[PDB]
């Protein structure tokens, strides 16, 4: 027996990366797996070395981040690396819920990675929101403020809660080292998640593109779809290139350049962009708690797509209407996006309300219905 | 509902001959031009309304609001933007 | 929100850095550092530069030696443990005109000028902001707009009534160079200028991109190539089915 | 062809030292390259370009 | 090494906080807090520790505040950005008798009196050492001992020659509840407030690890008991061979 | 058949807390590989609590562990807590690591996870080193510098190598900073590697006292090794206890309450209580290069005791005179011990070395013959 099988150690490596059995058919879809465990790798290298660097004391840690940008050799590179993969990471991980969502990933047997992977997104917020309040810039400080006090909703507890998690009466020093530490540590408690929906997906192995079983047509994961993915990861790397080394603050906010001033509020509080459906959501309902509620939900929604797509076919690669449905669906979550980011002003907060229904109606009314009646259309147009 | 090489679970196959040559034996971007040309063509003309219907519709919306938003809040939208709020 | 409240949007200047490939122009960067020293220094401090910042880029060693060795700095106590001053190093920050906000907003009516180290990353369009607010304050405000005591008309800040005055005319530089020292030369030299002082990486990173670029670029070709060639057998597959 | 595989390429070995030896070679060479690209595309504005009169 | 070099070991005296149970006399915590500032604060920082800390340990909330208020710290600038001062607050630490360490150094021929904040636990021995050290000056020192100038000799000092002088002679400080201020007393009294001051936390640890001993040991017992319960039938297995 | 069989994450904990198959005998020697876990979630939990408080920063290093211990709630206990623990880890290491070396739990088939199991003690080594620097006291400093100055001894690139962990020309900032995030990562990298000699040891199964197969009597782990687990879990908890509660401060070197002072020198410079046999081993040496091979070796050497054990029996229960030469090379460790901080002085000097000669001795001498002769006194005493 080779030696890649017969070492308990070697054999679980092997298992994963080397004789895993993939489906034959994977499309370049398939391949933002590894692109998310690329942006972790850059994130703990690029993140580690920052905290090398990094001073977490609200006195000194604007500044650090200064030191990192002009003293520290790379400091520039090792910084504008790690807050654009922060962006490429929602980038990948939307790409590769959407791959999960149009192709039923979510379906019976793949359950258990499905709602693992739900986790996951929801870490990688928590991760990226601490680490943004690190620079401690305007726009840390106020978004730190604002989003925090959203835990004052909570009934009866809520404002003891917000003390507690400020250590304070107020975003401050006790809040930015405790930010610190967290976001130091989130990303190993990812990492762990990442490995458990793996391992998880492993009884079932990869869905494909056609939604049929691949138990008749297997394929070794290396070399096809090692040197496969190393075409995305070339890709992957141009773009990060072209973002890092030319245009490095593309996707922040000026006003994070200004020292956190708890006098002078920002002209416009917004999140960073990946954030921006939820926050859109979250204005939509007028009430604070509902507002919360909402905008909680709106993840944690996706744990009901297996119940209520009631296709008996897995995915959507050969139903048209389903895939009408869920173009606009992903349109509609852009457009909450961009609703982010406008002012509180005629005519957005309607507009607001209106894709806010749109979003939940998605999984609590129209795939139901469209996915009941497509099974209805299978059957009576084939027979 | 995955096995293992030897015992994938896959249902009995019999009857199929299978047959493929090696890389080194292959042109790998034999009818490359015409895949790059004619293929695409098709597989885009066939997926191109499930992309132009919802980004033209959702596109249209957002020009309508934040058209109407920009003049609401000039000096002729004056009137309007004081019954909007 | 009303345009006013935005504030106008500046024009797109065609700057040297702009481009992929280019560096900025170094003797605009030493003519914009000699309108911060003589005019924005009165103001406005520039506290994340050290003299040794500016050798190499717009100085010589000598230069900038020259710059710090004019200057007092607190020197560690005596053996008494008194204050003493010591003169400037390399190593020194460029000193500030005030010791506190306090006196900053003293002597500016209430305002605060900013530290202009980071003011091209701080501001929506960096050095076309800072060049269309030094050259865009009208003779006139436009009729009908009330300011606040102190207040000057401005429309590319936002509001319009901003709290710096115009301070660059023609001719209140000298430059060493012999430039014409015209409003428009010298905002455009301490645009320039304050874009490097807020990343002053920029022409390295540009360099380093390029090779960048290139080297990515090669093994995304080369890593096409490899995969069709390793895929080529499944690609290629072909069956001959005989039903049992 | 024949030669040139036997040689540098049959042995994992000596195509490995090949490989590592031509990374060496180009890492070298391309930086002499950009270096004097970079120089006659940004030429009269870098401050090894002014530097003389000061 | 020589036990000159190592300084002569301080003798364990029963300390009241000596003792599993046992707290910190506060009452003598508070005389020692009076020698502190009467003959210390002379030399010595107690930079660690602030008014408030004194409040419930050694003084009501306004003796502290009294004391607090007599003093003047930095305050914020002024409007027009010049230095202010203010009275003290219960937040304030104590103050220092030296700006620098040059000016300590300068008051003190050279020697540096360490701040006393952590002195009893930066030091083998502790509270002994203090008490040891502060009592430990003979009017002569040995026959032989050469010391260097502006030293004394102490044995208990490593080396035997310490910068610092003899200090507590008998009623240097009148105490506030009438206790007889001798050497002996003062110095009992300071090196408990000194132990006070490194770990005031001393006796609420103590009273919780009380609870904890307690918990842990009832839980150790009964842990044995389920143990041996659940091994019972194991440990009990009697076996019958029939070779086959 | 059971969920916890099952489903394939339940059954990954099952196989190794629950149905895991021990041998019927282990005694209570086998119960350090608990305690060494709650020792690492102890250091995790209050480690990570510490980063919440603490700054990384030499001006504000020292004054944030005072903080700590002054004005954070519980802040003493979480201190005394990690620093106790640090110890009480090495305590239950070095235990844990004797049980292996006299029941021969490094031989065939265990080769494997025992190495795995040096490697984790190099890596507490590491951990613990940089944790201690952190404090910014002057044993955190003077022994950083004499500790990293061992660096220079690599010939050619010594000295830049230095200069290089340093981030400067002497201990100062910049490796404060970087202690603290590579502290904070290393506990990570341990509990891999130990996840990683588990699943290594899960092969052939723990070893037990008699040294013969328990494969004819096997025990669930659960529950009977939890409970068993747990007895000890209270003994420690009780010397952790007294230790943490009524004297914190027993284990620890009064100096590190003094800041840092590159201009003072200490008295005496000496690692923690658990380097000091190294310690003792590199002294012996007059060469400095000499002397960090033969410390780094004292360690590595461990690596060999699968190939100089001959015996045909595993483990020390039934061999008297292994038995005596292990009770020696015992002492001689803990002599060791003592020896690494007493002064460089007559008789202390050659005292040393042949301490060290005979810890040498014992893995490429006494081992090797010691067990050749006792296979000949079992075969022919039995004949
Ligand atoms: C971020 C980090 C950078 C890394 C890049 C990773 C992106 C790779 C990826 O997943 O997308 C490539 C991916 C190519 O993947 P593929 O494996 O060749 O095909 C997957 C489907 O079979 C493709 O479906 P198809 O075979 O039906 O082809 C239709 C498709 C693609 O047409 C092609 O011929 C390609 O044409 C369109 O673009 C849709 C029509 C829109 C017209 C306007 O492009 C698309 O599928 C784009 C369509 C998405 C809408
Ligand atoms: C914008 C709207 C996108 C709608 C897509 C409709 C299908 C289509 O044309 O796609 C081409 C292809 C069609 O592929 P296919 O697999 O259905 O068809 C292959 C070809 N046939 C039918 C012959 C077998 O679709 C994909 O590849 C879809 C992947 C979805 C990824 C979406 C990311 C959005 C992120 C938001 C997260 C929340
Ligand atoms: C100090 C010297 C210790 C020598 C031990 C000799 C054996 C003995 O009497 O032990 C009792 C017991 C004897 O157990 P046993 O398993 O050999 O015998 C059980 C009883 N009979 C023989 C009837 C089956 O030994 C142990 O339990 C030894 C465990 C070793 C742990 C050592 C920790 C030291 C750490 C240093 C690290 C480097
Ligand atoms: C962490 C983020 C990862 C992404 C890396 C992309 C570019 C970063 C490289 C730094 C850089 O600027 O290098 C340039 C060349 O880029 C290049 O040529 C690098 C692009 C190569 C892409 C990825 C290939 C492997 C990289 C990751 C492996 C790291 C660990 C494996 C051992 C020019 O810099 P220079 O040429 O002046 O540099 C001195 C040697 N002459
Ligand atoms: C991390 C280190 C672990 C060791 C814990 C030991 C004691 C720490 C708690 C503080 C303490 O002293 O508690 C005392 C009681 O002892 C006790 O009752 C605690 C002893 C119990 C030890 C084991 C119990 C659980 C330990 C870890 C489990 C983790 C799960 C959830 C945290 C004082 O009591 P108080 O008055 O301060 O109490 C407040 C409510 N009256
Ligand atoms: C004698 C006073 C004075 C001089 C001279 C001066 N400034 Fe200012 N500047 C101010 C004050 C006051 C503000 C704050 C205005 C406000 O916030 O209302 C300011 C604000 C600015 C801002 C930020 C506007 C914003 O968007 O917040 C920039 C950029 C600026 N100055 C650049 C310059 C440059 C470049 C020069 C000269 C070459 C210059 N200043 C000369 C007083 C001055
Ligand atoms: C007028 C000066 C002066 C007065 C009064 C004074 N000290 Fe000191 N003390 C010093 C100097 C100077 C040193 C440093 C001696 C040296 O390092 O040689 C010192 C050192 C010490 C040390 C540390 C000795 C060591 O081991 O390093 C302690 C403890 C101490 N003093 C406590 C006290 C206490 C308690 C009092 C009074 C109740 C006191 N001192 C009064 C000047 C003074
Ligand atoms: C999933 C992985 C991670 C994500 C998504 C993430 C995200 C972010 C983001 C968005 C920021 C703000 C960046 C900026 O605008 O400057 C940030 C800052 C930071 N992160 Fe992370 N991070 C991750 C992992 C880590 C890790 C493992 C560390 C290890 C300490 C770390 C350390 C830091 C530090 C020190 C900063 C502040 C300095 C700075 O702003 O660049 N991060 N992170
Ligand atoms: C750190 C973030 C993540 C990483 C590194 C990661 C990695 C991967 C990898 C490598 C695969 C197998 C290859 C592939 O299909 O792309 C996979 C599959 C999957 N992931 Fe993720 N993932 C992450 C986040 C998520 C999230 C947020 C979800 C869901 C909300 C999710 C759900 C799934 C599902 C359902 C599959 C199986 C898809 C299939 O093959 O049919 N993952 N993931
Ligand atoms: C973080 C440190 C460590 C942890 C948490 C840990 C944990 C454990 C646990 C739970 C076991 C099974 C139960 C037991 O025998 O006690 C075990 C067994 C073992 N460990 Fe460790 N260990 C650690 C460090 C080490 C080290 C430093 C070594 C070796 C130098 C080592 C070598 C072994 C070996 C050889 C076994 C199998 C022993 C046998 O059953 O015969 N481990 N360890
Ligand atoms: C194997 C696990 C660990 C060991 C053996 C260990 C060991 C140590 C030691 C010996 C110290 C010096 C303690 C003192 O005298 O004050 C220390 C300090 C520290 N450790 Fe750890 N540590 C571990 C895990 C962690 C983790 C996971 C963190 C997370 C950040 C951490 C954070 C700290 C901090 C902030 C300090 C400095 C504050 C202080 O001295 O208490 N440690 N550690
Ligand atoms: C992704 C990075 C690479 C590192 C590997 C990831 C670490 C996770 C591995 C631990 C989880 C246990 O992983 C489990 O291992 C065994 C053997 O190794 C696999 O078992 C599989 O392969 C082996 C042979 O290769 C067969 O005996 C078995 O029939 C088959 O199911 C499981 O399908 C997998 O779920
Ligand atoms: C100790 C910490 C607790 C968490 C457990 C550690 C998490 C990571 C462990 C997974 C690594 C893979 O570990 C591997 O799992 C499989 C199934 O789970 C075990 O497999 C074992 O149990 C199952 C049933 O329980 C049997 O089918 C199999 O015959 C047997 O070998 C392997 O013996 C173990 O080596």
């Amino acid at each position: 027996m080779a030696l890649r099988k017969k070492n308990s150690l070697l054999n679980m490596a092997n298992s994963y990366v080397l004789d895993s059995p993939q489906p034959s058919n994977l499309n370049y879809f398939w391949n933002f797996g590894s692109l998310l465990a690329l942006c972790l790798v850059i994130q703990l290298a690029t993140g580690i070395t920052l905290a090398m660097h990094y001073t977490s004391h609200a006195s000194l840690a604007f500044d650090s981040v200064e030191h990192i940008m002009r003293d520290v050799n790379f400091g520039w590179f090792i910084r504008y690396a790690h807050a654009n993969t922060a962006s490429f990471f929602f980038i990948c991980i939307y790409a590769h819920m959407g791959r999960n969502i149009y192709y039923g990933s979510y379906k019976t047997p793949r359950v258990l990675p499905w709602s693992i992977g739900v986790i996951i997104f929801l870490l990688l917020i928590i991760t990226a929101f601490m680490g943004y309040v690190l620079v401690f810039g305007q726009m840390s400080l106020w978004g730190a403020t604002v989003i925090c006090n959203l835990v004052s909703a909570i009934p009866w507890l809520g404002e003891d809660i917000v003390h507690f998690l400020w250590g304070g009466f107020s975003v401050g020093n006790p809040t930015l080292q405790r930010f610190f530490a967290l976001h130091y540590l989130m990303p190993f408690v990812l990492a762990v998640f990442a490995l458990l929906h793996l391992i998880a997906l492993h009884t079932a192995g990869s869905s494909n593109p056609l939604g049929i079983t691949s138990n008749v047509d297997k394929l070794s994961m290396h070399p096809y779809y090692s040197f496969k993915d190393l075409i995305t990861v070339f890709a992957f790397l141009l773009m990060f290139t072209l973002f890092v080394f030319f245009s490095p603050d593309k996707l922040g906010h000026p006003d994070n350049y200004i020292p956190a001033n708890p006098m002078v509020t920002p002209a416009s509080i917004v999140p960073e962009w990946y954030l921006l459906p939820f926050y859109a959501i979250l204005r939509a309902i007028p009430d604070k708690l509902g507002g919360v509620i909402a905008m909680v939900a709106a993840i944690l929604i996706l744990l009901i797509l297996p119940i209520v797509d009631r296709s008996i076919i897995r995915g959507n690669a050969f139903k048209p209407i389903s895939k009408l449905l869920f173009g606009f669906f992903i349109c509609n979550f852009l457009l909450l996006g961009v609703l982010g980011q406008v002012h509180i002003e005629p005519p957005f907060i309607v507009l607001g309300q209106i894709c806010t229904i749109f979003y939940f109606s998605y999984f609590l009314i129209l795939l139901p219905m469209v996915s009941t009646i497509e099974n209805i259309f299978f059957y009576i147009g084939s027979l | 509902y995955m096995g293992w090489w030897g015992h994938m679970g896959s249902p009995p196959q019999k009857g199929i001959a299978g047959y493929t040559i090696s890389p080194f034996a292959a042109r790998p971007f034999a009818g490359v031009v015409h895949a790059a040309i004619f293929n695409t063509f098709r597989r885009t003309k066939n997926q191109a309304l499930f992309v132009i219907l919802p980004v033209s519709f959702f596109y249209y919306v957002w020009t309508q609001a934040s058209e109407k938003n920009e003049w609401l809040y000039t000096k002729a939208g004056r009137h309007e933007l004081a019954k909007a709020l | 929100m009303t345009a006013a409240e935005h504030g106008l949007h500046p024009a797109e200047y065609p700057w040297p850095q702009n481009g992929m490939l280019s560096t900025f122009d170094h003797a605009s960067l030493r003519r914009g550092y000699q309108v911060y020293k003589e005019v924005c220094a009165a103001c406005h401090s520039l506290d994340r530069i050290a003299w040794r910042n500016l050798v190499g880029v717009t100085h010589t060693t000598d230069e900038a030696k020259a710059f710090a060795e004019e200057l007092e700095y607190d020197d560690e106590p005596d053996d008494e443990g008194n204050p003493r001053k010591r003169p400037g190093k390399l190593a020194d920050y460029i000193p500030g005109p005030y010791p506190n906000e306090q006196a900053a907003r003293a002597a500016n009516q209430g305002a605060l000028p900013p530290d202009l180290s980071l003011i091209a990353k701080a501001r929506h369009g960096g050095a076309d902001y800072i060049f269309a607010l030094l050259t865009g304050y009208p003779d006139e405000p436009p009729a009908g707009v009330v300011l606040a005591p102190g207040m000057n008309y401005n429309p590319y800040f936002p509001g319009g009534g901003i709290g710096m005055a115009r301070t660059l005319f023609d001719g209140v530089v000298e430059y060493e160079d012999g430039t014409p020292a015209t409003t428009s030369q010298m905002a455009k030299d301490v645009a320039a200028f304050l874009t490097w002082a807020a990343e002053p990486e920029h022409d390295e990173r540009k360099k380093l991109g390029l090779k960048a670029i290139i080297v990515i670029s090669a093994m995304l070709g080369l890593s096409v190539y490899i995969k069709k060639f390793k895929w080529s057998p499944i690609k290629n597959r072909k069956f001959i089915y005989n039903p049992p | 062809a024949t030669t040139f595989y036997n040689v540098f390429v049959k042995r994992n070995s000596a195509f490995v030292a090949t490989i590592l030896a031509s990374a060496f070679v180009f890492d070298m060479t391309f930086e002499t390259a950009i270096d004097n690209f970079w120089d006659r595309i940004n030429a009269g504005k870098q401050w090894k370009d002014i530097r003389h009169k000061y």
